[PDB]
C-alpha cells in the first residue's frame, strides 16, 4: 500500500509538471471558430 | 462634435454611424484613423 500510494502521488506530480510545459485538441477548436468568423467579416470587403 | 450618442458622422470624408467617445489609445502624429484585426474602423482623430 505504501509503495502504490507513492507511485500514484509521484505520477500526479508528473502530470502537474507536464501541464506546466498538449491542449492542441481544445485550442484548434477555438482557432477554427475565430478563423471562420474573421473570414466571414473580411468577406464583406 | 456630439459625444456619447448614436450619430451619423463624416470626419474629413470618412463616414459611418456609431457612438463617439474619448479614447485611451494614441496615434502617431500623421495617422488619421485606426482599424482592428478585421479591418473595421475602431477609432478616428478629430480634425479640429
Ligand atoms: C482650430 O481652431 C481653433 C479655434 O481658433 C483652435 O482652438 C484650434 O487649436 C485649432 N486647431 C488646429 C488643429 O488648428
Amino acid at each position: 500500500q505504501k509503495l502504490i500510494a507513492n507511485q500514484f502521488n509521484s505520477a500526479i506530480g508528473k502530470i502537474q509538471d507536464s501541464l506546466s510545459s498538449a491542449l492542441g485538441k481544445l485550442q484548434d477548436v477555438v482557432n477554427q471558430n475565430a478563423q471562420a468568423l474573421n473570414t466571414l467579416v473580411k468577406q464583406l470587403s | 462634435l456630439v459625444k456619447n450618442k448614436c450619430v451619423n458622422f463624416n470626419f474629413n470624408g470618412l463616414t459611418g454611424t456609431g457612438v463617439l467617445t474619448e479614447s485611451n489609445k494614441k496615434f502617431l502624429p500623421f495617422q488619421q484613423f485606426g482599424r482592428d484585426i478585421a479591418d473595421t474602423t475602431d477609432a478616428v482623430r478629430d480634425p479640429q
